[PDB]
């Protein structure tokens, strides 16, 4: 059965070129004596070094390009380039470079808001978060991608399984085990990272006691892990999204259900981590 | 075991443990330097971790008497507060 | 006339009866002033009076109809705030540069209706009323996101279409979009993408100053929404106003069964 | 009639709290303290009956997807 | 498959009898027209029956002829029926205009009184089943002890209304009206309860009033309505809360006054519910 075709993804292939032109191009203002060439090329050449997977450029560089305006698709829509920003970044590596687990974290947000300006609208959305760790975890690996087939028996089917259910591979397979059947859990083909949970709590200066201050989750996904300290202000890469979680009895309700319940909380995310503060 | 640890007793083994005003301690520590030099060992039950760390230390104790410098004629256990048991130690 | 349901505050009635509520003093026993103060700033959220509609007529029904029925009637006033914004504009020709100064969201926020007595007073009887309330703040709960827009996704082909929530349920087609393609498959409901709006929740003692003595006072809590949202901290014991709700919860546990005694909590549209 | 070889040191030397996935499914050294430690319970492991389907091996540690006559059990701690 | 066994009360007649009680009598014009009117005319809610009265109404229809069927121990020895029964008789004999009662006025009764407008209306034009009695009430039916200065009469063990300990209760007491004592023991605060709640369908509109019984019930989906019903496809309904009808709900338990304890044991609390007025 033929998959025809694949839509659209409009902007988003235009995010892809403006980007890998912007990672490709200058990105150079400095002259004589530099910071001249290239410095992305540069970046990934001497990354080519350790092969630690991880890249690191600017946003305020990303925002010089074309006034800001380049930098708007990758603020508040950002959520849906990542598959984007990833593949196309590879496209460029194939290029210039000869196993791929690729985190991109940008930093350098022109402006830190506090967990209390933390808003809806904020969503998808890098925004940097400064305060203070506190409960820190044992790193464990994620999912990632998976093959978790057969499955009815002998499918083999390794593919997505990206998004956090983790349920479930198997459906709409092998071609064609019509499992259902098992799931099956295969640990062996499914490629793992990091990660390491903090709960992030605003500094003690900015909060008008009484005030009893709010924290709130942080995972850090992306080789940034362990980099965080207990009692210590840092800075992170916004991304916030959403997680589901069980509430206590009067919440009090009721958000909607998915019918043929939901109940969701903020858990902001983290690619990148500095000390600063 | 804090957010595992020993007392004085116990990183000292060996060594000498040096404690001063008795009369000011919470009993919750008196337990402890009792059990130390009865049996030579502290035993810790929590949280899930359970043992006997071995502290052999030697104390040398400054304790102050009751009140004034020699409160009364009256023996030394009524002389101070501490009691006559762990003092025998 | 264009009855509404039950509700029955008519659609091009009580906007127009509001419309002439414009330019009054009057009265009184502002109001055009501070809406001209209001157009600058963009600040939105006009905070209104209450009491403007009483004694004042016409629309001394207008505060009746509020009152018993505020879910439509906040709305309905909020157009027509809108609408006599963009007739504001007309009157000065072009202002703002341009028409997106108009755009941009607004909301009544009324309070003092009448003086209520306390919580443990109320009746039943009145499920969808404006209700003062007063009392210190225990806590101030972590922000939990509401669905706006709501999003959708399928294994064909894939395609990206997506339905707004509207009531506070959410039904998917269950095939299929563009097209067609189809197939019978469920849909994948996408997490992270769809919007969301701040919903606060917000303990509140009743009037501690206020009580049976001795037994310990009762609990409201009052999820508020929007900018109200964060807005405040703790033990605050000045006043707030909103409407009344009382939702069912679900019970044991699982079952997909109603408890069928509905829980209250209050809608707070306003704070003061 | 079976020897599980013991093999000493293999630096490595990895601590505790460094350790990733790329740790994953590759023996590796680890060193600390002790903490206290579930009393001896035997393990399933060999599974053997009269008949009565054959000898099934589980595991470590999953049991997916109970007979018992003779079964070699091997304690777990 | 479940045997049935004849008993000599007959529910029957007894309404007849309750109905010959209601707006024919003499001894106190009669005070079931007017304490029923001023009910209809909407300033009074609760509705006191007093069992005192339907004990002198036997007198005047037993020896006084013609005899009758019993009701002071027919309604005691059941009690809960009769709030269903009973209190159905007020809907018969009840004043209809009944004087200046208008629409609004009234939140709540513009609902309902457009709910049979629109619904004569619309059925009046299709045919060119009805609401159900326990929506339409906005009144409380309670019964009262007979102590009684009058119970002398005597009906002599007629009487419970007998000021009765809580230890001096039994497994034999339920289902019939039991006077108790004690001090008042943790009150819970008033919450509303539900009774239909008739639920809002969609595309082809009408309405569903589902029953409360005992504690809770199931919500039900689907459709009921047989024209968004499989064409096309099932129409979406959901509860609208301005329509229900709500009953105060109060619980609080009562332990005994401890001088009703023996020498030995431990005072014994008894869980009771309050409604209405
Ligand atoms: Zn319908």
């Amino acid at each position: 059965l033929n998959h025809v075709k694949k839509v659209d993804d409009v902007t988003g292939e235009k995010v892809r070129e403006a980007f890998e032109q912007f990672l490709e191009d200058f990105s150079v203002q400095s002259t004589d004596t530099g910071e001249v060439e290239k410095v992305y090329r540069a970046q990934i050449e001497f990354m080519k070094i350790y092969d630690l997977n991880t890249i690191y450029i600017d946003y305020q560089h990303l925002s010089m390009r074309e006034n800001g305006a380049l930098a708007m698709a990758i603020s508040e829509q950002y959520y849906r380039f990542l598959p984007f920003l990833q593949k196309g970044l590879r496209r460029v590596v194939r290029k210039y470079a000869p196993e791929r687990v690729f985190q991109i974290s940008f930093f350098n947000l022109p402006t830190v808001h506090r967990i209390r300006d933390i808003r809806s609208e904020k969503i998808g959305s890098l925004l940097s978060i400064s305060g203070t760790v506190t409960r820190t975890s044992e790193v464990r690996p994620e999912l990632y991608k998976a093959s978790f087939t057969c499955d009815m028996c002998r499918a083999i089917v390794d593919n997505v399984e990206q998004s956090f259910k983790y349920t479930e591979p198997t459906f709409c397979p092998n071609p064609s085990c019509e499992n259902r059947a098992f799931w099956t859990l295969n640990v062996t083909r499914s490629r793992f990272l990091d990660w390491q949970k903090v709960r992030i709590q605003e500094n003690a200066n900015e909060i008008p006691t009484g005030s009893m201050p709010r924290t709130l989750d942080v995972i850090l996904r992306g080789d940034s892990v362990e980099r965080a300290k207990p009692g210590d202000r840092c800075k992170f890469t916004g991304v916030e999204i959403v997680v589901p979680d069980v509430t206590q009895l009067g919440l009090p309700g009721v958000k909607p259900s998915s019918t043929l319940d939901l109940t969701y909380k903020i858990s902001f995310l983290a690619c990148h981590v500095i000390s600063i503060g | 075991v804090r957010k595992l640890e020993g007392g004085a007793l116990v990183l000292a083994d060996k060594g000498v443990c040096l404690i001063d005003e008795f009369d000011k301690m919470n009993d919750q520590d008196r337990t402890s330097i009792h059990e130390a030099m009865e049996q030579q060992s502290i035993s810790i039950s929590k949280a899930g971790i359970v043992t006997t760390l071995q502290a052999r230390c030697s104390i040398i104790a400054a304790a102050n008497p009751n009140g004034g410098r020699y409160n009364s004629t009256l023996p030394l256990a009524q002389n101070v507060s501490l009691t006559e048991p762990i003092l025998s130690r | 006339l264009r009855i509404i349901w039950g509700t029955n505050v008519s659609i091009q009635e009580c906007t127009t009866n509001f419309r002439n509520f414009l330019m009054s003093f009057k009265y009184k026993f502002y109001y055009i002033k501070q809406l001209n103060e209001m157009r600058e700033l963009g600040t939105s959220n006009l905070n209104l009076d209450a009491r403007n509609l009483l004694a004042y007529k016409q629309t001394e029904d207008l505060y009746h109809q509020l009152l018993n029925y505020p879910q439509e009637v906040i709305s309905i006033m909020d157009q027509t705030i809108k609408d006599c914004m963009v007739s504001l504009i007309v009157d000065n020709n072009l202002d703002y540069d341009l028409d997106e100064i108009e755009t941009k969201f607004y909301k009544v926020r009324p309070y003092n209706v009448g003086s209520c007595k306390g919580m443990r007073e109320l009746n039943p009887n009145d499920i969808d009323k404006l209700i003062n309330l007063k009392g210190l703040v225990l806590r101030s709960t972590p922000v939990i996101p509401d669905m706006k827009v709501a999003f959708f996704k399928c294994n064909v082909c894939d395609h990206t279409m997506a339905v707004e929530i509207d009531r506070g349920v959410i039904q998917e087609p269950a095939r299929c979009e563009r097209i067609d393609c189809n197939e019978p498959n469920s849909m994948s409901l996408i997490h992270n993408r769809c919007s969301f709006a701040d919903k606060q929740v917000i303990k509140l003692q009743e009037t501690p100053d206020f009580v049976p003595d001795g037994q310990t006072p009762h609990s409201i809590s009052l999820c508020v929404y929007d900018e109200l949202v964060d807005s405040c901290r703790a033990g605050d014991r000045i006043e707030v106003t909103g409407t009344f709700r009382s939702i069912p919860i679900r019970a044991n546990s699982r079952q997909r069964v109603l408890k069928s005694l509905y829980k209250t909590y209050v809608d707070v549209v306003h704070v003061k | 009639s079976e020897i599980h070889v013991r093999i000493s040191d293999f630096p490595t030397i990895y601590s505790l709290r460094e350790l990733r996935e790329s740790n994953l499914s590759s023996l590796v050294r680890v060193t600390g303290v002790v903490t206290r430690r579930t009393g001896v319970f035997p393990q399933l492991k060999y599974v053997k009956f009269n008949c009565l389907l054959g000898p099934f091996f589980q595991d470590s540690n999953e049991e997916i997807r109970v007979n018992g006559e003779k079964t070699v059990y091997r304690n777990y701690q | 498959a479940l045997p049935s066994i004849q008993l000599p009360v007959d529910y029957n007649n007894l309404f007849n009898e309750i109905t010959d009680f209601l707006v024919t009598f003499k001894q106190d014009g009669p005070k079931y027209m007017a304490m029923l009117q001023k009910v209809a005319n909407r300033e009074l809610n609760s509705v006191i029956i007093d069992l005192d009265d339907i004990l002198q109404y036997q007198n005047e229809k037993f020896l006084q002829g013609t005899q009758a069927d019993d009701l002071v121990s027919a309604i005691q020895q059941n009690a809960n029926h009769f709030t269903e029964l009973f209190c159905r008789a007020i809907d018969n004999n009840m004043p209809l205009p009944t004087k200046e009662i208008d629409y609004k006025d009234d939140v709540l009764d513009v609902i309902l009184n457009q709910r049979r407008l629109r619904n004569e209306r619309m059925l009046s034009d299709r045919t060119n089943e009805l609401f159900p009695p326990n929506l339409t009430r906005r009144y409380f039916l309670y019964f009262k002890p007979l102590s009684q200065n009058c119970a002398r009469r005597y009906r002599k063990k007629a009487i419970s209304s007998k000021p009765l300990s809580v230890r001096q209760i039994k497994g034999d007491f339920l289902g019939q009206l039991i006077t108790v004592r004690g001090i008042i023991t943790r009150v819970s605060d008033v919450k509303p309860a539900v009774e239909v709640i008739a639920y809002t369908c969609d595309q082809c509109g009408y309405e569903v009033f589902q029953e409360v019984n005992s504690r809770t019930f199931t919500p039900l989906s689907e459709c009921t309505s047989e024209e968004c019903s499989q064409n096309q496809t099932k129409g979406q309904l959901f509860m609208s809360t301005r329509a229900s009808k709500f009953s105060a709900f109060q619980e609080c338990k009562i332990q005994e006054l401890s001088q009703q304890v023996p020498v030995g044991h431990i005072p014994r609390s008894l869980n009771i519910h309050v409604n209405g007025t």
